């Protein structure tokens, strides 16, 4: 099946979903140095944005090749940020709690 | 940026060699501060460098 | 409750520079953008600029970029606007108005939501 | 040079409906929702009437409404009275982080 080559740390984005329950995978849960992969049954939608209106400026470096950099910021300065719904994330963390409590 | 500073970007100016290799022109660009490292321990706080 | 108080009327010679003041009340001068607009006698409105009074970022139209300067004092809640190189075109009534909501997450600068208006100052050039 | 375009004068009898047009370009008015309408009586500051094409602030009933289609917008007055004679100004987002206002429209009541 079509694997998305998504490069991301500390969370998994746009992946496949488990069929009926949240599945917790580790090589051995006793060892602390193993990354515990939690696979969610239902996704949590995250929306991310950069609000400040940058522009692109080309600088010709050498023969026939260019370097693209940031020019002016056309507007006002705002914070780049991501948003997650709080209730759904709290519910997801409680569910990860119960299938972590299956092993503890 | 318009009569107020940004905390993440520096307005770095540098002398680019143009396509004519004996001639140079001054250019400027706005660089993010994770990309920018101060150059050395010399007596100039306004001279920087790429992180590469 | 929310009301904007400007300065008195001024008359100057051409080639000088004028400073229009704008005193805020009610909303403690922060948390809202402030837009400066102009109206020639018998003519329509002309927008001159905005100021972000929290962080001091100011912007203005492409016709006015060399001649206008917007500053503020947040302790008393007052805005100042200097116009330089006065001509016979520049005699007009000048208005100070509120704007959008300063929010740190989305650009509310270009929202033409002018809630409360000042009484306007007549600047005469002769 | 860069101001918006409006008709010079629209007139009507009491009890009718009056439409004022506000026409700019694709970058200014046709780009965003940000269109506002102000009413001015002579000798005073303009009064806040319509913001964001069709929304209304406090103190304004359904006498005034707005619409937008393409590069133009419109103000509508329903149930015209003698108090509605005024100047009406259209301001909008003006491109490249700017707002722009045009030459207003004189409404005279018959
Ligand atoms: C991610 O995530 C994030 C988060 O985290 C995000 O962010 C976000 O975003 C969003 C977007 O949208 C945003 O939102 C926004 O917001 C804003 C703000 O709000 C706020 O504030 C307000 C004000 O406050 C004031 O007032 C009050 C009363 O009201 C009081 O109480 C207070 O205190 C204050 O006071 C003042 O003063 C003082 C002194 O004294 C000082 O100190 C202070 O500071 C101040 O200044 C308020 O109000 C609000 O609240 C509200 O809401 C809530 C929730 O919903 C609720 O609960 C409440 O209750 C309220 O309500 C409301 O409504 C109601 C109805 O009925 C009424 O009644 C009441 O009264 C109220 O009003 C808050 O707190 C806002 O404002 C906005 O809105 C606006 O805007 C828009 C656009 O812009 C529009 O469309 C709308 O319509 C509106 O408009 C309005 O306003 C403006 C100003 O702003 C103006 O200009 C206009 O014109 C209008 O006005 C008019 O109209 C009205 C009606 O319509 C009337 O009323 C008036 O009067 C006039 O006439 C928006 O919403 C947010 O914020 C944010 N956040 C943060 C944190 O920032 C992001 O985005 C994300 N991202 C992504 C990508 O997603
Ligand atoms: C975020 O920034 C972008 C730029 O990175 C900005 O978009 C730009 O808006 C301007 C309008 O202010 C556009 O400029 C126009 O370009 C067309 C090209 O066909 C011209 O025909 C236009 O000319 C008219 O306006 C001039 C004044 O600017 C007059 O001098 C002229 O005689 C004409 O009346 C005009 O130059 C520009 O193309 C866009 N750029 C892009 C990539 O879309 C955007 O507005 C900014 N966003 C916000 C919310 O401010
Ligand atoms: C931002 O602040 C600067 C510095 O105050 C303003 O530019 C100068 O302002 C001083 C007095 O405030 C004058 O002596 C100069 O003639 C001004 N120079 C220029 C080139 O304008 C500036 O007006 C302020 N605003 C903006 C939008 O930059």
């Amino acid at each position: 099946h079509g694997i998305r080559p998504v490069v991301s740390t500390q969370l998994l984005l746009n992946g496949s979903l488990a069929e009926k329950e949240i599945v917790i995978r580790s090589e051995n849960l006793t060892n602390n140095a193993k990354i515990i992969i939690v696979h969610l049954h239902t996704p949590v939608e995250i929306v991310c944005t950069r609000p400040n209106n940058n522009t692109r400026k080309s600088v010709r470096i050498g023969p026939g090749q260019t370097f693209y950099a940031t020019g002016d910021i056309i507007g006002d300065i705002k914070q780049a940020h991501c948003n997650i719904s709080e209730e759904k994330w709290n519910d997801t963390l409680q569910k990860v709690g119960i299938e972590l409590q299956k092993h503890f | 940026v318009k009569n107020g500073t940004v905390e993440e970007m520096k307005n770095c100016s540098f002398n680019t060699t143009t396509e004519i290799r004996d001639k140079e022109k001054k250019e400027y660009a706005l660089f993010y501060k994770p990309d920018i490292v101060p150059l050395s321990e010399t007596n100039n706080t306004s001279e920087y460098r790429l992180i590469n | 409750q929310v009301q904007l108080v400007q300065s008195g009327a001024e008359m100057k010679n051409p080639g000088a520079s004028v400073k229009v003041s704008c005193a805020a009340s009610g909303y403690t001068f922060t948390d809202f953008y402030i837009h400066w607009v102009r109206q020639a006698p018998g003519q329509g409105l002309q927008w001159m600029g905005w100021m972000n009074p929290k962080t001091g970022r100011t912007n203005t139209a492409q016709n006015f970029q060399g001649r206008v300067t917007m500053t503020r004092d947040t302790s008393i809640g007052t805005a100042y606007m200097e116009l330089r190189s006065l001509t016979s075109d520049d005699t007009a009534v000048y208005y100070c108005a509120t704007g959008g909501w300063i929010s740190l997450y989305y650009d509310s600068s270009y929202y033409p939501n002018f809630d409360h208006w000042g009484q306007g100052t007549l600047v005469t050039v002769s | 040079q860069s101001a918006l375009t409006q008709p010079a004068s629209v007139s009507g009898s009491p009890g009718q409906s009056i439409t004022i047009s506000c026409t700019g370009t694709s970058y200014d008015v046709g780009s965003y929702d940000l269109v506002s309408w102000y009413q001015q009586h002579p000798g005073k500051a303009p009064k806040y009437m319509i913001y964001e094409v069709n929304k209304r602030p406090s103190g304004v009933s359904n006498r005034f409404s707005g619409s937008k289609s393409g590069n133009t917008a419109s103000l509508t007055i329903s149930g015209l009275q003698a108090e509605d004679e005024a100047d009406y100004y259209c301001c909008s987002f003006g491109g490249s982080a700017t707002v722009v206002c045009g030459g207003g429209t004189k409404v005279t009541v018959l």
